[PDB]
């Protein structure tokens, strides 16, 4: 996706539903980002637990 | 090239402090750079780039400190939950 | 699994093995270890006759050879260094800097 | 003196359309409406 | 060049006057009967007696002493000198010793020292946050109090957005034809 | 997991193999941890050329 979007930048502004297909991209991998960090404070009770 | 000078100062200020709670000389930046990333690199070679590793490299230590941070935040709430069971 | 977690990092590491698997010499980076295998644990003696397990060396080390379970060559960067076993005794050493 | 443009390639009629309008009278031929199939012949671009 | 040592080529020099690769392997090659003669050059042997070195220059132990106690070096690191003292003697001990090490010897460590750290961090350096994470896995769940807990936690949550937008900025750092009509204009 | 954690972690600093008994949890989350930092570059391209676009 990061190479695609490198390649087709103002393309995406011109093709509105790429547009929105970015949108729930971004709020899914900002869902995402919120598990990951979730998995890290996991990382750190465990290490206290251990 | 005030946009240049503008960044040249704002870069030298973020250097200087990493680890600021303001959020204004960030904020500015981002705009900066989602604007007008290629004609920044356009700019100059050696200095401008210099202080941009520079920059780099303090953000890069700041990206190593993040995820010890992070576990240490979930200590920090695993122990809140704790101390809410003991009260209960 | 013997799993440290130092900070930094200098791939000058090397081990050998006892031919009797008791024991493992690790070369690290200035620093002799001998590592037990039967819990990966340090080379406790309760005689407590010297034989410790944390040689200090000018250099990297680079290789660390035991010929037998009595006599021990180890190259560093700078030099190389010929020991005993059963007794923490050096016999022999000579120089790398020159070559 | 004279001047002549090369910004117009394509161009089908050129007139005074009032004292200072100009009409330049282009086309887009196949970028617009023909859209023909046309067979591939791909570059070897690497 | 022990008797010299005994009776005190740079090196020799200067120790003959006051009574490093090439000089480690020149004067690496015994060795222990001269370091107790010595206890500069004292530096350059260090760069090249655990008890001793703890008690004693101070930098230099620091950041290149061959031998160096747990106890020694936390009591030095817990004290309230901060002269970035803090990150070398942290990143000398993640560089030294094993992580559950670290962990029984502040299990040994008072309490009250570790409340006073957390303040101090809390106030006014990512081996600093690995230490965090080694002192509150040590103290454990228990012992330890609720406000000192929630400045903390304030502290780690400015600290962990302040981080994020950092990265976000760092990766951003490391980052047809003319239309139906147009209104153009001619120059003469 | 997290709740389990909460309410039964003196039993496990009791118990002595940690790592045997929560190496499939500790597999999951710490390539979930390794997922982390490529996905928060990722965010920042992507949240780059959104306000690219979006301005323009």
């Amino acid at each position: 996706v990061a190479v695609v979007l490198e390649l087709y930048g103002n393309t995406l502004e011109s093709s509105p539903v790429l547009q929105e297909l970015m949108i729930d991209l971004k709020t899914k991998v900002r869902h995402e980002i919120h598990k990951s960090k979730e998995a890290q404070r996991i990382e750190g009770m465990l290490q206290l637990l251990t | 090239d005030h946009l240049s000078k503008i960044f040249l100062t704002i870069s030298k200020s973020i250097t200087q402090n990493p680890w600021n709670e303001e959020n204004l000389l960030p904020l500015w930046l981002k705009w900066l750079l989602t604007l007008k990333s290629g004609e920044l690199n356009s700019i100059k070679d050696k200095h401008t780039k210099k202080n941009c590793k520079h920059l780099k490299s303090a953000l890069r230590s700041s990206e190593e400190i993040l995820p010890v941070l992070l576990g240490i935040q979930g200590r920090l709430e695993m122990l809140r939950r704790q101390a809410k069971l003991r009260e209960d | 699994i013997s799993l440290p977690n130092f900070n930094h990092f200098s791939n000058s590491v090397s081990l050998a093995w006892s031919q009797d698997g008791s024991l493992i010499f690790h070369g690290f980076d200035d620093k002799l270890q001998i590592l037990d295998f039967d819990t990966f644990k340090k080379f406790e003696s309760l005689e407590n006759t010297k034989t410790v397990s944390e040689f200090t060396l000018d250099s990297e080390i680079q290789t660390v050879k035991l010929i037998n379970d009595t006599n021990l060559i180890v190259a560093t960067r700078t030099t190389l260094n010929a020991i005993n076993l059963l007794r923490g005794q050096v016999i022999n050493s000579f120089d790398l800097y020159p070559f | 003196h004279f001047f002549f443009t090369d910004k117009y390639k394509p161009l089908l009629f050129v007139d005074l359309i009032s004292s200072n309008e100009l009409a330049i009278i282009e086309r887009n031929p196949l970028t617009f409406h023909s859209k023909q199939k046309a067979f591939i012949q791909p570059k070897l671009v690497f | 060049v022990i008797e010299k040592l005994s009776a005190l080529d740079i090196f020799f020099k200067e120790l003959k006057i006051k009574e490093y690769i090439s000089d480690p392997g020149f004067l690496n090659k015994d060795l222990i009967f001269g370091k107790f003669s010595g206890n500069t050059f004292l530096l350059t042997h260090p760069l090249f007696r655990n008890l001793l070195s703890l008690l004693r220059l101070f930098k230099q132990a620091i950041v290149t002493c061959p031998n160096l106690p747990l106890n020694e070096l936390l009591e030095e690191l817990f004290s309230i000198r901060n002269r970035e003292l803090l990150l070398d003697i942290s990143f000398r001990i993640l560089q030294d010793f094993t992580r559950d090490s670290i962990k029984q010897e502040m299990k040994k460590l008072s309490k009250l020292d570790v409340q006073n750290f957390i303040e101090f961090i809390t106030s006014g350096s990512t081996q600093l946050f690995q230490l965090l994470s080694l002192v509150l896995d040590s103290i454990g769940l228990f012992s330890l109090e609720g406000a000192l807990l929630e400045n903390l936690t304030l502290y780690i949550d400015k600290q962990v957005e302040i981080a994020e937008r950092n990265t976000e900025l760092w990766n951003l750092i490391d980052t047809r034809a003319l239309p139906t009509y147009t209104m153009e204009y001619l120059d003469i | 997991v997290k709740w389990c954690l909460i309410i039964h972690g003196g039993y496990l600093v009791s118990i002595p193999n940690l790592m045997s008994t929560l190496s499939s949890l500790h597999s999951t989350l710490k390539r979930r941890s390794d997922l982390l930092p490529r996905l928060l570059a990722l965010d920042a391209r992507l949240d780059c050329t959104i306000n690219k676009f979006k301005t323009l």
